[PDB]
């Protein structure tokens, strides 16, 4: 598994790939692992598929039922405090196998410049969070190779396409390095997921728009 | 028989008693495959294989009861595809050792073939020719009772070749 | 990996995959399986690289060297039995992780007919080994794929090029249900390697021919 | 054990083998492993024989109560809900050896295309679950030479008497390569039990028509 | 594995079913594991397939090899008593898990009647032996079914065949209440093996005649 | 520790770091860890101290050595053996944490092709070795940004100095992502070291050199 | 136990404290620690005092033994090498507790520029080495606080003298942070002990020498 | 061959009988590297070897 997460000017974009294994057996050829927990937050989960769906689900059901009671979304703050809550939850079954670690994307809607309002947020086993600053950040066995790939190809992003192209790419070099996370299966058409976020909310980016990206990926290193 | 194949380009030929050189022709093949194996099969040489034989006969003949009655000639060729003369080395029972430029004889009297040798003797003769030269000198015979190989330079790999019944038949 | 053999009215073909891993990681994208022992065997050896490796060359050696010493190569039963002797003697290793199982396919001259001369010979940990007589028999992590796909496949095999032809495509079940074999790398043009043994001896199958049936296969799936 | 799922158009149909044994010893040759939990539901387990019969009876039970207390059943994602929590209850057992599998098959009279209602759904141990997508599904000691099976014979599936042919042909490959699972006894006359979900509910194979079957793919292997 | 072996007036038969597993997969359909070791001797061994293959082979090595020697074979006693060292030799092994267990049977020349010169001989992981008067023997996986079997049909032994029968319904009864053994099996046409041993030597039951005692017992079942 | 090595056309180079550490604390800071085994090989060995120097020194005086007494170098494929059996035999010692790894740069003079006469050998624990032929190679803590940095600046290399230009900045990245692998040390003068293979034979690149390369990256990415 | 070393211009210093305990108990006073192994070196050996004192002492056999078989001393590069054998033949029994380890003080005559002909080496529990280029070295518990006290008083060495000061003084903050390491004993008159070496040998400091740099520093912090 | 190195300074021709004087150039020459191996290589001298 492996979910990039970047930030590009005016927006923040999210991809995840789709393979799912039980040792080496391809057990999943199209799980998706990024959701939109509400209208400014997407969230990806890599680990135990489980209790990562679960997290997911439940922290979804949590923001909006707040915003019913009381009439107004959290601030991105709260937000990052309450996943945070939910992931030292897991610590114990963490430590008996069943990790789950979230990559939270969001839009602030409240910051001052819209230009750098996107937001990136990382998460350990132990509840502990960070708002990355580096503008890019991986989740998942292949996330190492995913950041290594994203630090050069940072700075060609400069809009919300550019942005998706490179996090495609990242996914690509992921995969290229890693067997546990699948790529772009050209025979079977199934591609990666991916999630934009901008002033006006969260949208799923249809899929013809990343199987050209991946396509006009497998061309170029050909 | 009286000539072997020692290893991939490096022939062997002997004359004397039977059983003490064809155990020196075990003894010879031994070292090659074990030396091979520990470094590597184009390593092996005739050189070093010829001074092998010179070195173990002598220690053994001072040791020993009896001398070993042979006389050994070790040859070899290049590998495929590369340019070298063919190198001939006489060993003796003493153990001394003598580097022949074209032809090498061994045991009975070896003045009257030696000298027939040395008049007909050509470079560079084809396959047939040589093998005329070399029975004609020898006679100094019949089909049958030869005993023929050649160390094809040509040969891939293993250049060692006996030449046997009818086609020796028709070369001859 | 994967490794595997099929008798051919008149002959054996015996094909292997090229993927060596450690763990998730892939490591090798090009290695050779598949050795020609002598002018009518091959053998073919899973499990770890190096004990891999050195058992064919060893044995190669081992072979020959009789060969030399006696004038006439072994007949394929003292053949078996020598194999099997090495693979006993690794029991003690293979118990520590270091196993690696043979795959001997060889063509007997002595047989009395020339048309099922073929011989497939497989063995276990133990040394104790098994003539196959159902007509194939495959070796490694996608071993059982591979079987159950030339069981099917196996009443189309009428030659040396059809026999072919059934390898590669078992080969490509194995690596497509099974992460730790690789398939035919279409990118980097890299393909299973094979050997075919008749009458005349054993050749290593061009790659160009590999290349073509994997291209067939391939377009078949899609 | 052994029970595959395959969909075929317009409906789903779900069989499972008769044997149960302990070690190596046959004790029953009659077990039924697949039960009609609905009308429209029917579910497999493998596993356990105690908790296998308890989650199926519980499970029918309480999808019936819902169904009395509401006047109305719940829809498929309902039920896929309570059996992956009933699944997910079972895991502390599970790891104490008690394991039991289901694999459910459904007719959603509330799909939009009444030719592609048919539903098949598996689970691990730990309650995740899957909607299977690729046509079929099986679970069991032989589930592997199953679905190796039925992906070759797939594309025969036409109707649901040839989907239900494949079904019994797929049992029968797992039976053949596998011990754990019984195959037809022509002796006893015992066969495979077999369902069949289409618009208009659920049925039960009639013991006759498996005979048929049986007995035909019996023959064509001599 | 089971392999029964009954006296009968004048002569000995031993027989053997064809079944070699791993775990719950059956991994030989066509083993042989009644040996000749001479012409008055056949030894049955069962456990581990490579020790008990090595023991036949060695033991009939060295029953030659002393009757070369000194130009007279051991009397059965003699035999017996090597057997008995062979096996008391693997015992350090068969600790380990290499466990053979040999059963073997013979026609004593020097016996004063003919008719009670057939001899059985059992033999336990210590090489402790015994001389068995009741008439037959087990040994396998299956062997209390078949001596609980063989205790009934006994009487019905009168002379070679009939002794042949009861032999092969034994067997069948091994096969029928344990999963380790292979009955005969009527699709591939593979039959128990049979040895008889009377006053003139050893010889193998030709196959037909095992294949028309296996067809009259199951249409005697049905 | 980080030991790259790359091929350019014509030639072959290899630069290690300068740091050494025992746990968080940095005790030596300017540690040579490659050293010009002979005139055409040099050899780079990341791990345990000790075993390093000692491998790389008694190596040296083994091809020296045979060189005496035959009269001619080894070829390249001998070489590869003798420092593969050297590394075999630390095995047991590795795995008590005495653990060195060596890669080995060579400049095969019997090469057909003079520009593709470089080479580079990778070892494992296990003894096994292999060949690179993607271009460039890396050892040590570091080598898996450096390899990542490599892939990506490859395209640039086209020469010695080039190549030795590439070379430097993987280090640097390596350094940069990686606490245990040190940097240029602008303060005190310490530079990566470096060794250049051609035709000509191995020389020491002077630090000078090595001192422009790295201000000129450092330069770069301020 | 500290034992402290530096260079200064045109020679080198080595001195050492005189505590050894037991756990918390003060066992000696007055151990020396710091030996002249002959004309041109000094060895100080921390750790288990039986192998300390051993260590010491045979190594100077070593040294004169090789000098009177070979009518001239080894060069300093032989003798730091002697040290190092000896020192990793004790590892086994380090590892059970009786570790020793010893810092080598040498002026090396043959060096080029007298003024910088001094040498420090340093040794681990493994036999590696390192010559020090900073200027000054230490070991025993103390050697912490000692190094970070010379780092500082480090400018201030310009001859003989003044480095003798600041060994002392190093000494002193070693005892003063450290409660294993014994400072000057005003009371029964024990002070540190030193050794000189220069262009003309090794030296004992006289002890009123050291006495009156200690009473200096001791009347300095005050 | 009657001329041959012995170590990087130190030479060695010898005349006789050529598998004796052989073998005891080899034998000078495995001496040579041991030694130097266990101490280093300016230590070993023609004195020494001679």
């Amino acid at each position: 598994t492996t979910i990039v997460a970047l930030k590009y000017p005016g927006g923040v974009v999210m991809a995840g790939d789709r393979r799912s294994t039980q040792g080496n057996m391809i057990s999943g050829r199209d799980v998706r692992k990024v959701y939109i927990t509400d209208d400014y937050t997407a969230t990806g989960i890599a680990g135990t598929a489980a209790v990562a769906v679960e997290f997911a689900r439940l922290y979804a059901v949590e923001l909006e039922h707040y915003e019913k009671l009381e009439g107004v979304p959290l601030t991105f703050a709260g937000k990052i405090n309450r996943l945070a809550i939910m992931v030292r939850g897991n610590l114990a079954a963490a430590m008996q196998g069943l990790l789950a670690l979230p990559l939270l994307a969001g839009y602030d809607i409240h910051a001052s410049d819209p230009q750098s309002a996107g937001r990136i947020v990382s998460f350990d086993a132990a509840g502990g969070w960070n708002i990355e600053e580096e503008g890019y950040q991986a989740v998942g066995s292949g996330s190492l190779f995913a950041k290594s790939s994203m630090k050069k190809l940072y700075s060609q992003v400069t809009d919300g396409d550019s942005g998706l192209r490179v996090a495609v790419e990242a996914l690509y070099d992921a995969a290229d390095d890693d067997s546990a996370t699948g790529g772009p299966d050209l025979v079977r058409g199934i591609f990666p997921t991916a999630v934009i976020i901008d002033a006006d909310g969260a949208v799923d980016v249809p899929e013809s728009r990343i199987a050209e990206l991946a396509r006009a990926i497998i061309e170029s290193r050909s | 028989q009286k000539i072997s194949e020692l290893y991939d380009r490096v022939g062997f030929a002997a004359a004397g008693k039977f059983n003490e050189f064809d155990n020196l022709r075990r003894g010879g093949i031994q070292f090659a495959d074990t030396r091979g194996y520990a470094y590597d099969r184009r390593d092996v040489t005739g050189r070093q294989l010829a001074n092998v034989y010179a070195q173990t006969l002598g220690t053994i003949f001072t040791e020993q009861a009896k001398p070993y009655e042979v006389e050994l000639c070790v040859a070899e060729v290049a590998h495929y595809g590369e340019t070298k003369r063919p190198e001939l080395y006489r060993i003796t029972y003493d153990g001394s050792i003598a580097d022949e430029p074209h032809f090498v004889v061994m045991g009975g009297t070896t003045e009257p073939i030696a000298n027939a040798l040395k008049e007909s003797y050509a470079e560079n003769a084809s396959l047939t020719d040589a093998l005329r030269i070399a029975v004609a000198a020898l006679r100094a015979l019949g089909v049958a009772s030869l005993e023929v190989a050649v160390l094809d330079a040509n040969r891939p790999r293993r250049a060692f070749r006996r030449i046997t019944g009818s086609a020796l038949q028709a070369l001859l």
